[PDB]
């Protein structure tokens, strides 16, 4: 992980 | 709650460039850098902004630091405006974080367009004013974000944004 979102 | 954390449930959060859906180069939280194509050119404008090579990457710091200046940037917008102002100006705190959600989202000139429900907002008028903003063009392209920001100008309560859960599409 380690950067976001939401897609 | 706040301004800030409502916009950080309706907008979402990048620590790297991201390519959005409107065509868009775009970084933290709802952080425009260039509507260039250009990788390379959205990449020259983050760098410019954070005072680093960044290589694309940020920091939480950095993306917080970008969403303040933002924040900033909405109001500053909503002063400068005539029929923002007033209905601003009118508002409680509540109400006035919804309306700096609206700037934020799609800019002081298009927020100033709302004529209608912006006149029955500064009236005091909120449930017309939530069935006259529910007819927009915003309502039907960004449903889910406009019910709870209108939901806010309704009830001048926080309730739309309580109790609200993540699923997923990210980490
Ligand atoms: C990220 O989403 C995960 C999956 O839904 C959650 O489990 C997790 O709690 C979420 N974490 C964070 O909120 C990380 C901190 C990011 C804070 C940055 C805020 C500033 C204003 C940029
Ligand atoms: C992120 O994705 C989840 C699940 O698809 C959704 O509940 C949430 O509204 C999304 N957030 C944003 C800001 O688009
Ligand atoms: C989640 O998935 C999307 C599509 O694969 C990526 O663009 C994003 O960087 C993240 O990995
Ligand atoms: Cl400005």
């Amino acid at each position: 992980x380690y950067x976001x979102x939401y897609x | 709650m706040n301004i800030f954390e409502m916009l950080r449930i309706d907008e979402g959060l990048r620590l790297k460039i991201y390519k959005d859906t409107e065509g868009y180069y775009t970084i933290g939280i709802g952080h425009l850098l260039t509507k260039s194509p250009s990788l390379n050119a959205a990449k020259s404008e983050l760098d410019k902004a954070i005072g680093r090579n960044t290589n694309g990457v940020i920091t939480k710091d950095e993306a917080e630091k970008l969403f303040n200046q933002d924040v900033d940037a909405a109001v500053r917008g909503i002063l400068r405006n005539a029929k923002l102002k007033p209905v601003y100006d009118s508002l409680d705190a509540v109400r006035r974080a919804a309306l700096i959600n609206m700037v934020f989202q799609m800019g002081e000139t298009g927020v100033a367009g709302f004529t209608n429900s912006l006149r029955m907002l500064q009236q005091k008028r909120w449930d017309e004013a939530a069935v006259n903003l529910a007819k927009s063009r915003w309502y039907n392209q960004t449903p889910n974000r406009a019910k709870r920001v209108i939901t806010t100008f309704r009830t001048g309560t926080w309730d739309a944004y309580k109790n609200l859960c993540a699923h997923x599409a990210x980490x």
